[PDB]
């Protein structure tokens, strides 16, 4: 009986959440006209 | 009536207070009209771009 050992103590993990999610600008603004009528251009 | 001096100084500047003032009323106007009738061309619908109706 010899086996290899690995012999277990405490090992410091950063492991942690990888979770899910959807992106947007910042910067996600819009353009909407204060004055009404017509667009010419 | 300000040549020989008849008037005031003041007086004519009163005077042409309004007169100048007045115009502007006017262009308040005139503003104002085209403002109306403007619309009354927003009325009679015109196609802003050319083009297949």
């Amino acid at each position: 009986p010899a086996v290899g050992v690995v012999t277990v103590k405490t090992e410091p993990l950063q492991i942690t959440t990888e979770l899910p999610g959807r992106t947007s600008a910042y910067r996600i603004a819009e353009v909407r006209p204060q004055v009404s009528g017509i667009i010419l251009k | 009536l300000l040549g020989t001096q008849y008037i005031s100084k003041q007086e004519y500047d009163q005077a042409l207070a309004d007169a100048q003032q007045a115009n502007a009323a006017v262009t308040a106007a005139k503003a104002a009209v085209e403002t109306a009738r403007i619309n009354l061309a927003y009325t009679k619908v015109t196609s802003p771009i050319s083009g297949r109706i």
